[PDB]
């Protein structure tokens, strides 16, 4: 039995063949620990199971990269942030409750609203910033 | 394919054509959806990347997927006037008469927006 199995034993030699794990598991395979502070993908744990952080979370050094699976649970967005969600890009006319939403990224990479009259995109919040 | 699907959503969102191709060849879930129900095809249709739309449909994207509001990618492409994308979605089985939460079709949207080129394509293609 692999050292990572719990006292219950195993059905095979490797870490993927334990009846239960000593602590963490990733995809049913017993591991020493999740990728909390190092490694790819960065991970969080839920009930001793390792799950991946969202790919838009910035990998953190020395501290956790996320506490959940969503792009709204990152310690820091790798690229831009739209409300609570880390995204690769700000909305480019993606439909919402009232039609296409267009946003521009500010100095801090935070997606901010385009003027309501910017039927296409914008580079700022003013009507003269359309396109 | 789920971790890859999350990456696929962001590559389609940013119009990263080469990235979408690598992700699809690696088995990414083509029908993944984000915090708004937008699938990669909805995100590709919004920015106007016709090659991403064609790659997603080649890898089996659902042409009639709905976001959190009942919008299909045909509704998305029509709202932003992406004619070429509208023509490709229709050729790949998009329901031309699919209605949004206000009972409106891609044709109703094109008339509401003054897009006569779009309205004419919808009339001629169906």
């Amino acid at each position: 039995c692999d050292p990572l199995c719990s006292s219950g034993g195993c059905w095979g030699p490797g870490p993927g063949q334990c009846l239960s794990c000593r602590n963490y598991s990733r995809g049913g395979v017993c591991v020493t620990h999740c990728n909390f502070l190092n490694g790819e993908p960065r991970e969080f744990a839920h009930e001793a199971e390792c799950f991946s952080c969202h790919p838009e979370c910035q990998p953190m050094e020395g501290t956790a990269t996320c506490n959940g699976s969503g792009s709204d649970t990152c310690a820091q967005c790798a690229h831009f942030r739209d409300g609570p969600h880390c995204v690769s890009s700000c909305p480019h006319g993606v439909l919402g409750a009232k039609g296409p939403i267009y946003k521009y990224p500010d100095v801090q990479n935070e997606c901010r609203p385009c003027h309501e009259n910017c039927t296409q995109g914008c580079k700022g919040p003013e009507l003269q910033d359309c396109l | 394919g789920s971790d890859l699907g999350k990456k696929l959503l962001e590559a389609a969102r940013a119009g990263q054509d080469d990235e979408v191709r690598i992700l699809m060849a690696n088995g990414a879930d083509v029908n993944a959806f984000d915090h708004n129900g937008s699938t990669p095809l909805h995100l590709a249709a919004a920015i106007g990347h016709l090659e991403i739309v064609e790659v997603l449909l080649k890898y089996g994207a659902d042409v009639n997927a709905e976001d959190n509001w009942g919008n299909t990618p045909l509704h998305q492409a029509a709202w932003v006037g992406h004619l070429e994308i509208v023509e490709v979605l229709l050729k790949n089985g998009a329901d031309v008469n699919a209605q949004d939460k206000f009972g409106k079709t891609a044709f109703d949207i094109s008339i509401d927006n003054g897009n006569e080129d779009l309205a004419e394509i919808l009339q001629k293609l169906n």
